[PDB]
């Protein structure tokens, strides 16, 4: 309905068409732009979804029209994309998983259960860091007022 | 407790508490009754040579069980 | 590999040796510590508290 | 007499009754349900072939289109069993489907067509299920498992009144098809029938006879009985139907009979069936409570005094009279016998004529529109007898048809009136008690869906799937060079079937841990899943054992626990239906012999008869020999004579399935301890060397056998050359088929990793020379001892306290059996390190890696990867891969610290593959897979070249063998007709395709067999091309990976304090200590028991068994130490024929006898060989030893019979008093090692989302402290354990981190604060709009 | 939400004494309220798609 | 040693045809199958318990 | 954090529901947003209205409305109500059940040489325990300088 308004403030009846022909026109632009806009949690570009599109509809022809299978190199020779501009196409995911995703039958743990935070401190490191902060400190006890302020602002 | 000796408690209980419940319905020791308590027939001594303290005949017994055979 | 139980206690956890597994915590503080060994220590809990 | 195989180790067999029918092959559901999913079936009415009929032809709008089918065809694989699993895809053939597309134009709608399109299609693939009945999946070895799932058809159930709490139960009656409406009766608490056509509202259950067109007094005419009253004021009477208390007495012939008062007795009924009565004058009261049962009017005016269906009221009566109306006609209402029912609920149904019975039909299915007279018409006629909405199967009526007991057992797929008034006549009776209700869990209304019935029907969901495609591809446009294959998708037809094997809980993984554990697995029959009830609905419904499940399902072996009885096993001779019911064998008892034309019986057909046990006694000619024989009708065993019996059992193991009938003394365990030790068998790990069970059951052979770890010989022969990897039988003239090269390989499945990561192997027990028969063992799988299933160990095993080392369930080793590592088992764990791509690079997989000093870097090689053969440790670099990083801003500190030694920072990470904490094993393979893209590295075409000389080398050691064999084979044509002998082998055998002879077929024959050696050397020449294709080709990797490298350790665990040893009959326990050889208790020979075992869980847990086992085992290895005494000595064989047949022939009336007098002498010392362990004790479930035959047997032997003998203890020296039993009981070592089960934290990874410490074993995980260990923290005064045990413990990332340094510093003291379970709850809240705050002191 | 535990089947013996009923009347009040007064209007639906 | 006496059903009801046998003999296919309806019904609610 | 967007292995992700139901209502303003900007019919604004309220009814409780909607997977989205509310919720199952730092498990034996007041731990189990107090210790003593 909102290209269904922008359609009528640019249809003209002059050229004496249907309107349920001009409208169509917007309605296919604009339900499939914003299913290309606002649909996936991971926003893709407009042309990149018809990146995706057109090798979801050619790589489905060569399922049959191949064989068993279309390999990804064999996608380099149908569409003129050079195995790379094809490889990053398949590499991007699909509105991917959710964290309630049921595991399961273990204690009904989900998988954001299992998902380990890595930017985290470990307590390892972090007395190890601690304690490299006065042993610095004690190393620095063995320099006079000078070189050791030096070296502790450069 | 090894998961198949509370299953022996269970089953146990199981065994006793219906064999109890029958065993209950026996009517052991009665009066001579000589007249059955719904028909007012004479009850047969054999019966209650089998059974003392039969306060309903057989068929009238057997009608009893027959409604009682749903419920209600 | 196995924790070695006291036999004793294996009426109060009522844990049998036919595979259980026994999950052992380490109380850090010395007020857990404590607690550990005036409260919860396996003999000065020797009476039901039922 | 034996096979040769069977002829080296004869298991001695007590078990007195005669074997009818063999076990057959167990794997026959699987094998045989696939046999009829992947066959083309020309009357098509099976599997992919019905499917195909059922969707296709294809219709357009119009009928301008129609696609039609030719034909299907499975191709072959791409890859074979082995390479799928190595590479990890499913063992698939891929579906083509030959296919025909017609047009048709104007006036020809099936005459005159325009244009066909034939074409072959690619729709989808489909699994294959592989020689042994299980899948690969993903490379994994998938089971896909049967359903119990509840058939279509008639089911009569009941409410148990606890529906109402004034008592009274409610029967009812569902009619479930196949797809169509449920039409449901019940009764009312006041006795009136209702109907509801899909679970809705209720409607009077005359509406249903109604609308069928019945009026009231065709209704009254079929649902009862009709006592007819006349003037004067006479009765006529039927003489059965008085029954209910004398109301009024009798009035005939004027006389006497019996009077008032008392009750109708069975004296009664007979003097007026003796004295002729037929007619009785009764009163005006007794007709007062009756029900008129047709119309009548008075015949001056035709005007209605009384219809049917009305009380009758006695002016009502003088009004047919002053009518002149002679005949009155009544319904027959006892409240016992023939209830009113049908009556009282016309009295309360509102409406009386078609035209509005359709109306209260068409407002319960479509409420609120005004009902047409055809359009509510047009939908109850379409709705119960259109075979487009209500389908009835054929088991659909199988079942329909034999509830109601007729003989139709074939008919329509919908109802009729009279199939519709035959429900209600039965759930009528189900009130009135003529016949019982049905059961939930009758085997009889609980049909098996197998594999090849749920592939179908997740095919045929699937051709629905793509026929929406193609009925609207079809008619838009209808253009030609339109082909069959731009229409048809493979992919909605392939996301309905690698969904179904690929995630579906009806297809799980295959317990492989023991040919047991997977021959169970097989044959298991789940009631979960998909059409069936989940653990929810489940009861206290199914989960109990029902008399029906005898021959069937086994009553013993089911998993105990979550669900128990929802899972079962099928039993030994169990059989499917051809409608899908289990049908077990029952040999025919004629007149009063016992006939051999087996019959197998579903559990419908088993309560009509009179069925024996086979536990009773019979004569050598087939007769019964006691006169009251014990049989079991229908509920019920009781004591019927020899000739009214129709059915015997065909032998006692016929009530268990394979998993409990290897249990010896099963008869003396507890049913639940024999569930018990069925379920700990399968759960068994294969031993270093495998062992027999010295007392077996005798079905050992058989399950060994008949699943597949073993390499069974397919035809007979000589062993050409025997390896540790393959077997070559050259075969016999006999079974050679003349155009074959003469030898079949066996290739054996050397040390390969199972399902549960234990180690599958396979080893030659045949040797050079020896002969072999067809079906006859040559090499042994896992877990298995010649052919004859081998689960554990013989173990000296003895009852007695000792020390509290076996207190509650415990056991108490020797360190004699850790000394001869008879539970010691090989554990092959792969772990594998997966070079990706990631942003800023992706992953090297160097040797040169970070600043780990390059003492664990020399197990590497020169890519990164450590050789076959290594022994790792813990923590031992397996693939040394490095990831790319930035810089990542170093600290002060650090500044300082890397200006001084200047080492930069190295820029790069250190993920690599490491082996996890505590196993030690060897390295056994590496494989590297890699992206075609990416080129290798030196390991990876190390690898490869190796692979490609294998793989190159076996198909020339193929043909130059096959030649070996063909060269011997054409050989033996030169004898004969133009014989070239002593120039044969003179002449060079490659002119031996110029070898002249008599031009007969033989020489044609000749020009053949040599000829097919050229097509050995072409299909040589053409498979090594295939060989170079898939080892060379790149890897289908899932996409961002490039370098997948599955390094193979193995482990070999050995026993411990803490692993888990159990019996078979359901005596397990935790091994507690491993006691030292010296310490153990021994006899006056010096032999130490190898295990002590507690007696106090045998009076209790009542399974008698392990210690009847125990003096079988006594027994056994009292035989086995005189025949390894005597060759001990080397006597001759005068003393050992003498003694071994004495040995084979033991106990009363065995049906085993094996004659050693017809025996070779070199056959007799290879017994004696096999013997000199002990000999094998078979005992048949039911059947087998009775406790004299043991004392006889241990009499044989110089033991005492009692079983017990005196024992001194080990560590000083004086005899425990009360002699002790000791024995050979069959121990088991479970898979629960405390190798997998020990587990320790101090600080490892934690969970991002809260901040929690990680979860399991492998991702170095904490403990669950939940709410019941927090209330029992609680209820001491621990409070400051329990705060750091929500806090500093779990949580709180600030004050674990500051618990960590106070640690290290000495400083036991927490300051813990706030969780951080805490704040993202006050964010949650505070995320809706709730102002939940923290308040200020 | 009562909840008078509306499931499927006959339900078992114990779980009418195990499943509690929380909580009495308020909740109840309201919906009596409610469950007395939508007998009357037929059109009752929230849904933005039917609406 | 004793008889093991009459065996219950998960009906409540109890099997009439009792067990007139024991674990020191042995039980034969009929008895057999008749326990197991008492200890499936025992361990079911033991392990539902 | 408390509804992240984690990279897992091979380029996939796996979010939590709730960026659903706030992608849902960021996309509801904003198209209300533009249609009170147009001064649209009323009609087509009153459903977008209605649209909008409905997502913040399926964003704060996915289910008290009806329907609870589901995404591409066939269970409901959990919501901040299911997020606080529930046996797997935070009140119930990480305000009490949580796991626990310093903890192991093994097997239970016996071992009757034991008095009443000792269990026998092993010793890679105690190894893995006391680490940080074995630190501590064991540089106390000074056997090790540095903590590495
Ligand atoms: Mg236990
Ligand atoms: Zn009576």
């Amino acid at each position: 309905n909102i290209g269904l308004m922008k359609a009528v403030d640019k249809f003209e009846y002059r050229r004496g068409y249907k309107f349920s022909t001009y409208a169509t026109w917007w309605i296919r632009q604009a339900i499939t732009r914003s299913i290309a806009d606002q649909a996936r949690t991971i926003r893709i570009p407009v042309h990149m979804i018809e990146t995706i599109n057109k090798l979801n509809r050619i790589s489905r022809q060569m399922l049959q029209e191949m064989g068993r299978e279309p390999t990804p190199e064999e996608l380099a020779e149908r569409m003129l994309m050079p195995e790379d501009k094809i490889r990053k196409v398949l590499k991007i995911a699909k509105e991917p998983i959710s964290m309630e995703t049921p595991i399961g039958d273990d204690e009904d743990s989900h998988l954001g259960d299992f998902i380990e935070d890595t930017t985290l401190e470990l307590p390892l490191d972090s007395a190890t860091t601690e304690s490299l902060r006065a042993a610095t400190h004690d190393v620095l006890a063995g320099l006079t007022a000078r070189e050791a302020k030096v070296l502790r602002m450069r | 407790s090894d998961e198949a000796d509370e299953a022996y408690s269970v089953t146990e209980q199981l065994t006793m508490t219906g064999i109890n419940r029958i065993r209950q319905k026996i009517n052991a020791h009665g009066i001579p009754v000589y007249l059955c308590e719904a028909c007012g027939n004479p009850i047969p001594e054999a019966r209650r040579k089998i059974f003392p303290g039969v306060t309903l005949c057989v068929e009238c017994q057997a009608y009893q069980e027959r409604q009682r055979k749903h419920y209600a | 590999k196995a924790i070695q139980l006291h036999p004793l206690v294996c009426a109060a956890y009522n844990a049998d040796f036919d595979g259980d597994q026994m999950a052992v915590h380490v109380p850090l503080t010395l007020e857990a510590q404590l607690e550990a060994r005036a409260l919860m220590m396996s003999t000065n809990n020797i009476l039901s508290p039922a | 007499v034996y096979s040769y195989t069977e002829k080296k180790r004869i298991r001695k067999d007590f078990g007195k009754r005669p074997q009818v029918l063999d076990v057959p092959y167990l794997l026959s559901i699987q094998l045989d349900s696939f046999q009829k999913f992947i066959e083309q079936d020309p009357e098509g009415q099976y599997g992919l072939e019905a499917a195909f009929r059922s969707v296709f032809p294809i219709q357009s709008y119009s009928g301008n289109s129609e696609l039609q089918y030719v034909s299907y065809r499975l191709g072959e694989p791409v890859f074979d069993v082995q390479e799928c699993q190595i590479r990890g895809v499913t063992y698939s053939a891929p579906l083509r489907v030959k296919l025909r597309l017609v047009i048709y134009e104007r006036e020809a709608p099936e005459g005159t067509v325009k244009d066909i399109k034939e074409q072959e299609v690619y729709m989808g693939e489909i699994p294959l299920m592989t020689d042994n009945g299980t899948f690969v999946i993903n490379g994994t070895e998938r089971v896909i498992v049967s359903q119990l799932h509840r058939s279509p058809g008639v089911f009569f159930d009941s409410d148990k009144g606890k529906t109402h709490s004034s008592g009274k139960v409610l029967y009812n009656a569902r009619i479930i098809p196949y797809r169509g409406s449920w039409l449901d009766f019940e009764f009312d608490p006041k006795d009136n029938l209702f109907v509801r056509i899909d679970r809705r509202r209720k409607l009077p259950a005359t509406i249903i006879l109604r609308a069928l067109n019945y009026t009231t007094e065709q209704i009254l005419d079929l649902f009862f009985e009709k006592v007819i009253f006349e003037i004067k004021l006479q009765m006529e009477l039927v003489p059965e139907r008085l029954r209910g208390t004398a109301s009024f007495d009798i009035e005939a012939n004027g006389k006497v009979y019996v009077e008032k008062g008392r009750r109708i007795t069975a004296r009664h009924i007979r003097q007026l069936e003796k004295d002729d009565v037929k007619l009785i004058e009764v009163p005006v009261e007794y007709i007062a409570g009756k029900v008129v049962a047709k119309d009548y009017i008075d015949e001056s005016t035709g005007e209605l005094i009384c219809a049917a269906n009305m009380e009758l009221s006695l002016d009502l009566l003088a009004k047919l009279s002053q009518s002149g109306h002679k005949r009155i006609e009544t319904l027959f209402t006892n409240d016992l016998d023939h209830g009113p029912y049908i009556s009282e609920t016309l009295r309360v149904d509102p409406t009386n004529d078609r035209l509005s019975a359709l109306v209260e039909i068409y407002r319960m299915m479509r409420p609120g529109e005004p009902p047409t007279r055809e359009a509510a018409e047009s939908l109850f006629e379409n709705l119960f007898f259109s075979e487009d909405r209500y389908d009835l199967s054929a088991v659909g009526r199988m079942k329909f048809n034999r509830s109601l007991l007729r003989e139709e057992i074939e008919g329509s797929g919908i109802l009729s009136k009279d199939d519709i008034i035959d429900v209600m006549k039965k759930l009528i009776d189900i009130r009135n008690g003529k016949g019982e209700v049905d059961d939930i869990d009758h085997l009889g209304n609980r049909r098996i869906r197998s594999v090849g019935e749920m592939a179908e029907n997740q095919f045929r969901v699937g051709l629905v799937r793509v026929e929406r495609a193609v009925k609207e591809r079809l008619s838009l446009g209808d253009l030609d060079t339109l082909m069959p294959q731009d229409m048809i998708n493979a992919k909605p037809i392939s996301a309905a079937v690698k969904e179904f094997f690929g995630s579906s809980q009806l297809s799980q993984f295959m317990d492989q841990n023991n040919p047991l554990s997977e021959i169970t697995h097989k044959r298991r029959i789940s009631a979960l899943g998909p059409g069936g009830l989940t653990r929810e609905r489940a009861g206290f419904e199914v989960r109990d054992v029902h008399p029906t499940h005898y021959g069937r399902v086994c009553p013993i072996e089911t998993p105990e626990g979550p669900n128990i009885g929802l899972i079962n096993s099928l039993s030994v001779y169990a059989q499917t239906n051809e409608y899908g019911f289990l049908e077990t064998p029952y040999r025919k008892v004629t007149d009063g012999v016992v006939t051999d034309e087996i019959h197998y019986l579903s559990a419908i057909e088993e309560g009509n008869y009179v069925i024996a046990q086979a536990n009773s006694n019979l004569d050598e000619e087939g007769h019964f020999v006691e006169d009251l024989v014990t049989c079991r009708s229908k509920g019920e065993s009781s004591l019927f004579s020899r000739d009214q019996v129709d059915y015997m059992d065909v032998s006692t193991q016929q009530v268990v399935s394979v998993g409990a009938s290897l249990i010896p003394f099963l008869e003396h365990d507890d049913a639940n301890r024999a569930l018990m030790g069925a379920n700990m068998q399968r759960q068994a790990v294969p031993t270093l060397r495998a062992d027999k069970p010295l007392v077996g059951t005798g079905m050992e052979r058989a399950v060994a056998v008949d699943s597949g770890v073993t390499a069974v010989a397919k035809r007979g022969g000589v062993v050409q050359y025997v390896d540790a990897s393959r077997i070559v039988i050259k075969v016999n003239e006999d079974e050679m088929y003349p155009g074959e090269a003469g030898i079949d390989i066996y290739n054996l499945t050397k040390y390969t990793r199972s399902n549960q990561n234990t180690c599958i192997n396979q080893m030659p027990c045949v040797s050079l020379g020896e002969p072999v028969e067809r079906g006859d063992v040559l090499a042994d799988g896992p877990s298995t001892d010649l052919g004859e299933l081998a689960l554990g160990q013989n173990m000296r095993v003895a009852f007695m306290p000792w020390n509290g080392y076996n207190f509650e369930d415990s056991i108490l080793v020797s360190e004699r059996v850790v000394q001869e590592d008879r539970f010691t088992t090989i554990h092959i764990q792969e772990l594998a390190c997966v070079s990706r791509d990631t942003k800023l690079g992706p992953e090297e997989i160097t040797a040169d890696i970070p600043n780990v000093g390059e003492a664990a870097l020399s197990k590497l090689d020169e890519s990164g990867i450590v050789y076959i053969g290594a022994e790792v440790t813990g923590g031992d670099i397996l693939v040394g891969k490095v990831t790319p990083k930035g810089e990542t801003q170093l600290t002060p500190e650090e500044k300082l610290l890397r200006a001084i030694f200047g080492e930069k920072a190295s820029d790069v990470k250190d993920s690599s593959l490491r082996v996890p904490n505590g196993v030690s094993g060897t390295v056994i393979d590496v494989q590297v897979f890699t992206r075609d893209g990416v080129e290798k590295d030196k390991r990876a075409l190390e690898i490869e070249e190796m692979q490609l000389k294998q793989a190159k080398k076996d198909l020339s050691e193929e043909l130059q063998i096959l030649e070996a064999g063909l060269f011997s084979r054409i050989r033996a044509v030169l004898v004969a007709g133009g014989v070239e002998a002593e120039k044969l082998d003179k002449l060079p055998r490659d002119r031996w395709l110029e070898l002249g002879l008599t031009d007969e077929e033989k020489q044609n024959q000749l020009e053949q067999l040599a000829e097919q050696y050229d097509e050995l050397k072409h299909e040589f020449e053409k498979k090594l091309e295939a060989k170079r294709r898939k080892i060379t080709q790149g890897d289908d990797l899932a996409p961002g990976v490039l370098k997948i490298v599955k390094v193979y350790l193995a482990v070999k665990r050995r026993i411990q304090p803490g692993d888990k040893m159990a019996g078979r009959h359901g005596n397990k326990g935790v091994i507690s200590k491993i006691n030292p050889i010296e310490d153990m208790p021994y006899d006056e020979n010096g032999t130490p028991v190898d295990i002590v075992l507690n007696p106090l869980g045998v009076p209790s847990r009542m399974n008698i068994g392990q210690i009847l086992e125990t003096h079988l085992g006594m027994a056994a290895k009292g035989i086995g130490d005189k025949i390894n005494a005597m060759l001990k000595q080397q006597q001759e064989v005068a003393k050992l024929r003498e003694f071994i047949q004495r040995a084979y022939d033991l106990g009363a009336d065995v049906r085993q006898k094996v004659d050693l007098s017809t025996f070779s002498d070199e056959e007799v010392m290879r017994l004696a060989e096999n013997l000199r362990k002990g000999m094998p004790i078979a005992t048949p479930v039911f059947d087998g030893a009775k406790e004299a035959e043991i004392k006889e047997l241990l009499k044989l032997g110089d033991l005492p019979t009692s079983g017990q003998i005196r024992l001194y203890d080990g560590r000083t020296g004086e005899q425990f008093e009360r002699p002790v039993t000791v024995g050979y009981m069959y121990m088991l070592k479970l898979n629960h090692l405390v190798d997998d089960k020990m587990h320790a934290r101090s600080t490892g990874s934690y969970s991002l989302v809260t901040q929690q410490p990680l979860g399991g074993k492998a991702q170095f995980g904490g403990q669950r402290f939940g709410e019941m260990e927090v209330w029992a923290l609680e209820a001491y005064g621990a409070a400051y354990t329990l705060q750091e045990m929500l806090t500093v413990k779990s949580d709180d990332v600030n004050g674990r981190t500051k618990m960590y340094k106070n640690i290290v510093d000495g400083n036991h003291q927490m300051e813990p604060g706030m969780p951080e379970s805490f704040n993202v709850l006050l964010k949650e809240i505070r995320s809706l709009g709730i102002n939940i705050e923290l308040e200020d002191e | 939400d009562m909840g008078i535990q509306v499931m499927e089947e006959a339900p078992d013996a114990d779980d009418l004494m195990l499943a509690e009923n929380t909580a009495d009347e308020d909740a109840a009040e309201a919906a009596a309220q409610v469950l007395s007064s939508v007998e009357s209007e037929i059109g009752r639906t929230t849904d933005p798609v039917r609406m | 040693a004793g008889m093991r006496g009459l065996m219950a059903k998960p009906d409540g009801s109890i099997i009439e045809t009792p067990i007139t046998a024991n674990f020191r003999e042995g039980l034969n296919v009929l008895q057999y199958f008749i326990s197991t309806h008492g200890a499936r019904k025992g361990l079911a609610d033991t392990a539902l318990k | 954090d408390l509804r992240p967007l984690v990279p897992l292995d091979g380029g996939r992700f796996a979010t939590s529901d709730l960026n659903d139901l706030y992608r849902r209502v960021i996309n509801r303003n904003n198209r209300l947003k533009r249609l009170l900007d147009l001064a649209a019919p009323d009609i087509i604004v009153r459903n977008e209205k209605r649209m909008l309220q409905e997502a913040v009814d399926a964003l704060l409780d996915n289910g008290r409305r009806g329907r609870a909607i589901t995404g591409s997977n066939k269970r409901p989205l959990k919501s901040l109500a299911d997020m606080i509310k529930g046996k797997q919720g935070r009140f119930r199952q990480n305000l009490l059940g949580k796991r626990v730092d310093y903890s192991g498990r093994s097997v239970i034996t016996v071992g009757p040489y034991l008095r009443l007041h000792q269990c026998g731990l092993p010793k890679k189990m105690a190894l893995e325990l006391f680490k940080p107090f074995i630190y501590g210790k064991l540089e106390l003593r000074g056997l090790a300088t540095t903590i590495k």
